[PDB]
């Protein structure tokens, strides 16, 4: 221990488990009234209603990545410039998404519960607050990439990279046996999800001019 | 203890530099968050530079590390 | 928490404080806008008459500088010497860029914890007075040291 | 769930929807403690207990 | 080849590209089924998932 | 000598700075590709030929509206004095906008309300008759 | 007398750049 | 090198303890000494690879490299696949006809 | 390093110059990963020139990739002759105002 | 319960069941 | 094409390849018209009509 000169607990467990749950549900509420006080400019940004394709089709969510390497083992590389990734397919909604599903976090007030108990009390209030904050980051990270992968179709649909989404309609007309009649049956299916083309002959490309003076 | 002394004291945590602010406009010396760039160069522990400690139990006292090594150093001696 | 250190070391916010009232007080202008700073002192407090050959007693100032440039985290430093007008254009040139190799040096061989060091020498052709009576007593002939503090 | 109202149901998503002629909504739907609605162009909450 | 041979011939072809999880790890979104660490010193995230 | 520097606002929650980062984010995707989208199909009409202003169409408001498209446009209607019309079968799935603005003319209340409806419905106003109409789309 | 100030005021430093940040994109949404 | 804090603990005792603090330092000065023998090994084999390559005494690695396109199908894309491949390690020769001399003068005066 | 290292003079720099007329130096906003011909093209339609190709086209196209915030046209033609390499060349002439892309048989 | 300084029956349902009884036949 | 031989082909670049008991080797790869190959420690070029 040191120099030569230099040579010649139950309620520690107790402390933080009070202490995480209590800093926990306390930052939990404080989370959730930041986020109720700013209700509208999150409706503003997270503007899913206006990025509704024809038929009421959510557009899929597309992934990019640039500048890729993989060493496979010793003796071989395999290296690539941009790839793009479909991670979720288009289909029918009813209502759009909104940001309460992702952003809002659970509260339970819990109501169930000296020389050295106030110190780790407290830091097991440090820890609970320090959850809470990481559990929030993975939040806004997971709408992040909602928004992000249907802005993405948006770009790639104008730059001529994917297809729309073919849907097909069926009109039927008074149909019905004597006991139950429906006045006008259409049936609305969609025949051909969106997907990429690797023919690149047919590729658009966009010049952004600026003029001035 | 005292950050912000000859200065108003805190006013808060800015976690985006981990940094605390002032009352005035400067930013202080000391860190609010973990994820701020301290200028780490001497860290413990052994098997470094290798995978860490492979977590067997060991009937006698070799300590080898994940990529096969065994540490000498932090094995006991007989 | 014992282990990981608390704040950057050897740093205090009365010690910024107190040295830069010190400097102040002594002559040296200090000054701060935004995150960037600039250090600006006359010629007359660091060299002979136009010549780059330091008095004995000005690296007490020096050191006092230096120890103020420790307290901080940095990236870049710019180094740059005027002078006022005396025999032609090459001289003073060369005047301020040998004023500016010299002191640099120093502040490079003090522990000032940058990653790089500029230096220049701009002779007399940016002054910041129209009163040109004096010779190095003059207000704009000086050296002034600036930087932006890194997060 | 089976729900009744002349309100507009926002948030959870149904699975299918009726209507009456004087403007009454019923929708069916799957279960959830919480329905987000629009009344007169002001977003609010509705709690289900019950369940 | 009979059922003594002497030995079969060894197959390789294209090398496989990189792994499309990280796709998912530059979105900042953890790869499913991972584990959290915890990183000290500068800004980074990490995650474990099949001890990678 | 106290030194200070100007901007000393009220404290910050580490919350709303990760929000505000996530938004930066999201501002500026956005403003890329508007202008790799206008730079590729150059518009060419404007709804000023389909809603021409008035009179008593400068009276002003301010609105902070997030329901059905019906409601609103026939509150603007009853506010400027016009007749409301309805075309078209309303669809199942209802048309919802959303807006927040503050002083603008009634005429750019409804031109917003026509741009964000989008494929949906078309709002259009007939000055000598004093008629406001709202006409839905041939779809589903 | 008095002149109060609005209520929801961006008198924060984080708040004022989300609220900056949501003008943006409804502009660009008009834009689209 | 490995450090661990150890926390984990009268005659004739103070002359033994003083011994088996000489024995320790020893110990670890040893230790050094073989890892600065394997730093050296691994420069100085790059070194003389270095060397050799010069003097015209070994093959140098040759590599391949392969072109894709753009590939894959509708539902992943990368836009440009390149595939690199060393063919040939580097070896030593045999054939001693080939082999280049290295003469260095000096000249003063 | 002094030794290994192989430089050439720049008298006989094979990369095509600054062309300097007037209409190639606005500024321009450009991402781009894909086939050289098209966006050539297109660079060549916004600066009011005409564009014509001299050659034949691959089997596998060549491939670039312009990732660029605010650059004008001339220089965006120098990345896009450098990235193309051996198989293909740009020239600019400026009398007659035209873009041309060459092939490499 | 709260914040860290804050930190630092059978008649029951016999009145239950009387009573809703009684309610619901007054009301009835 | 598809090779056949027991000579290792090093520059053009191959798309399959195999291996026999006895050291034959088949590649399979896109079209070039030349290959250089080494036997043994010496390094040759062959060329290919057709």
């Amino acid at each position: 221990t040191g120099s030569l000169a230099g040579l010649q607990m139950a309620l520690k467990e107790t402390a933080l488990s009070v202490g995480a749950q209590a800093g926990l549900a306390w930052r939990a509420k404080i989370i959730d009234e930041q986020l109720n006080k700013q209700a509208r400019n999150l409706d503003a940004i997270y503007d899913f209603n206006s990025l509704v394709l024809e038929h009421n089709i959510l557009p899929p969510v597309l992934l990019e990545g640039r500048n890729t390497l993989n060493l496979a083992d010793a003796q071989s590389i395999r290296i690539s410039d941009r790839t793009y990734k479909v991670a979720k397919q288009a289909h029918f909604i009813t209502t759009p998404p909104t940001w309460r599903q992702y952003l809002w976090m659970d509260y339970v007030k819990p109501e169930a519960p000296k020389e050295i108990w106030c110190i780790y009390t407290e830091r097991g209030w440090k820890n609970g607050i320090d959850q809470a904050n990481t559990i929030l980051e993975e939040n806004i990270a997971r709408i992040k990439e909602d928004f992000g992968g249907m802005i993405l179709y948006r770009k790639l649909l104008a730059m001529n990279m994917v297809s729309p989404p073919y849907v097909s309609h069926t009109d039927l007309g008074v149909t019905g046996d004597g006991s139950e009649i429906h006045i006008d049956d259409r049936v609305l299916r969609i025949t051909a999800l969106p997907e990429l083309n690797v023919n690149s002959a047919e590729w658009r490309a966009a010049v952004a001019k600026d003029e001035n003076a | 203890d005292g950050c912000c002394s000859k200065m108003g004291g805190i006013n808060y945590c800015d976690s985006s530099a981990g940094r605390l602010v002032c009352n005035n406009g400067f930013y202080s010396t000391c860190y609010c968050t973990r994820h701020a760039v301290m200028d780490l160069q001497f860290l413990m522990g052994c098997c470094l530079w290798h995978g860490g400690v492979y977590p067997q139990l060991n009937s006698s006292g070799l300590v080898v590390c994940n990529d096969g090594y065994v540490s000498e150093e932090c094995s006991l001696q007989k | 928490v014992p282990k990981l250190p608390c704040r950057v070391d050897g740093a205090c916010d009365a010690t910024i404080i107190k040295m830069m009232t010190d400097l102040n007080k002594k002559g040296i202008k200090v000054a701060s806008v935004g995150q960037n700073y600039l250090i600006s002192i006359p010629a007359s407090a660091l060299f002979a008459d136009q010549s780059p050959r330091l008095n004995w007693a000005s690296y007490s100032l020096l050191n006092e500088i230096a120890a103020f440039l420790k307290q901080f985290r940095k990236i870049a430093i710019t180094v740059t010497s005027y002078s006022s007008k005396y025999v032609s254009v090459k001289r003073e040139r060369a005047l301020t860029l040998a004023r500016s190799r010299v002191v640099s040096e120093y502040l490079w061989s003090q522990g000032v914890d940058s990653r790089i060091i500029f230096t220049q020498g701009l002779g007399s052709d940016k002054p910041i007075t129209s009163y040109t009576l004096g010779g190095d007593r003059s207000p704009n002939a000086r050296v002034e040291i600036t930087f932006r503090r890194a997060v | 769930m089976y729900v009744r109202t002349n309100l507009t149901i926002l948030s959870p998503g149904w699975l299918a929807s009726m209507t009456s002629a004087d403007g009454t909504h019923a929708y069916e739907m799957q279960k959830s403690p919480v329905l987000l609605v629009s009344w007169h162009g002001k977003v609010m909450q509705l709690k289900v207990e019950g369940l | 080849y009979g059922p003594n041979a002497k030995s079969m011939p060894t197959e390789e072809g294209i090398p496989p590209s990189a792994n499309d999880l990280l796709l998912h790890v530059l979105e900042g979104v953890p790869p499913p089924g991972s584990r959290r660490l915890v990183v000290s010193g500068g800004d980074a995230r990490a995650w474990l998932s099949n001890e990678k | 000598m106290k030194f200070k520097k100007p901007p000393i606002n009220n404290p910050s929650d580490d919350a709303t700075i990760k929000l505000a980062e996530a938004a930066v984010s999201v501002s500026d995707s956005m403003l890329e590709m508007a202008k790799v989208e206008k730079v590729i199909t150059p518009p060419s009409k404007d709804n000023t030929l389909t809603i021409p202003n008035a009179y008593n169409l400068q009276a002003r408001a301010s609105v902070d509206w997030s329901g059905p498209i019906e409601e609103l446009t026939a509150r603007i209607a009853k506010a400027a004095h016009f007749r409301f019309r309805v075309l078209g079968k309303s669809p199942s799935v209802p048309v919802l906008i959303s807006i927040s603005t503050k002083d603008e003319s009634l005429a750019e209340i409804l031109r917003d309300i026509d741009y964000q409806a989008g494929k949906k419905a078309s709002i259009h106003v007939y000055p000598n008759s004093q008629v406001v109409e709202l006409r839905y789309a041939k779809i589903y």
